[PDB]
């Protein structure tokens, strides 16, 4: 339900997303990688539905990533969008793009698609 | 691995 | 260059998106449709490369917006991804995604898919 | 209708 | 391997897919949705790559449905781009795209992003 | 109608298109880039709508290539899905997944996606 | 029920 | 490089 979005979450990976929702729509936190060494972590920010429908719903969200932090600069930018669904078992079902900062030439092949569900396990 | 995104 | 990105942008399709670009890293600003008007604008937030590549090449950026505000909440959020292209006309090119809230069972037709170029009229 | 484009 | 992609798979939701992979690289076959009836078959048309590479990659696919037959006409076409993995546990991964008939006010919202895993069970 | 959709279409980087619209729903022809010559050449295979909803609606339509022909294999499939809308100046327009054959550690960044408009030079 | 792809 | 495009 709303505020079940904080916490922390692992993707099919071992990736790891820790997240605060503010009561007003704001999502704020960290992404590091699998491996889990102090910078691998990457700054994110992003925006979810604060006030969701009443049938059985779930709530839309979304957030971005510039992968650039004080040891590493891989000039890219991922967002991933999708729904959060609550219940025993919690989960966020996301797709998403990844585009790297290219020359005009190789402008067609700068962006990747993929999909990932993270769960608090 | 050779993009910080996975693993 | 923080610099370059910010201003007023404006897509094919008539909506407008104002931004800022802050040096750690940062975008924060609104975005509206042609209809204009107060209430057609939503709250924006975003990341971009500080410290691009030089080389010709653009500056990779993304940034989400919720459709919600204070008059009318559409249940769905959009995240656009692309790069930032400097000179004469400067543009951004992105591809998007609108995901809108489901039940279980129609979850499989969730989201859109399509994409946006923008031209800068002001700082 | 949606609120990104017209 | 290489034909083990002819046969019988279904995806997550129940629909089956029945093909027939040519030894030049052609796809074609049945696609129908779960309940099963028939004429929820619609006609599919595709292509694979025939010569894979011999280091343990997983073998590129893709194939197109345009939704009429001779009882519904539903005015869209859905393409799915992927690869698939052999083994004892044999699957087919891959991302969609859904794209309808609309006219020029609506063509922003055409189209549709998702993804589907098949198995032989 | 099959038709319209019959002929030689172009798209804005330079590659060709050649394709036939058979009466009961099939896309058969080629497809090649810029550099021309014979290969470069790539069999493509789709379906089409036979029986477009009036209006000014556009029709449905979607093909696949396979990057092998006998000079080149490239190991990857692209799929286009869009549409064709006929007038004085006919365009398809369309959207794009290009999937590579990696090993399951490298699964995860094996798709490309993109857009394409292509405009009509001959039947 | 609504789009002959799924279900 | 693809031959997609050049």
């Amino acid at each position: 339900a709303e505020a079940g979005i904080t916490g922390t979450w692992y993707n099919q990976l071992g990736s790891t997303f820790i997240v605060t929702a503010g009561a007003d729509g704001a999502l704020t936190g960290t992404y590091e990688s699998a491996v889990g060494n102090a910078e691998s972590r990457y700054v994110l920010t992003g925006r979810y539905d604060s006030a969701p429908a009443t049938d059985g719903s779930g709530t839309a969200l979304g957030w971005t990533v510039a992968w650039k932090n004080n040891y590493r600069n891989a000039h890219s930018a991922t967002t991933w969008s999708g729904q959060y669904v609550g219940g025993a078992e919690a989960r966020i079902n996301t797709q998403w793009l990844l585009t790297s900062g290219t020359t005009e030439a190789n402008a067609w092949k700068s962006t990747l698609v993929g999909h990932d569900t993270f769960t608090k396990v | 691995f050779c993009h910080p995104q996975n693993t």
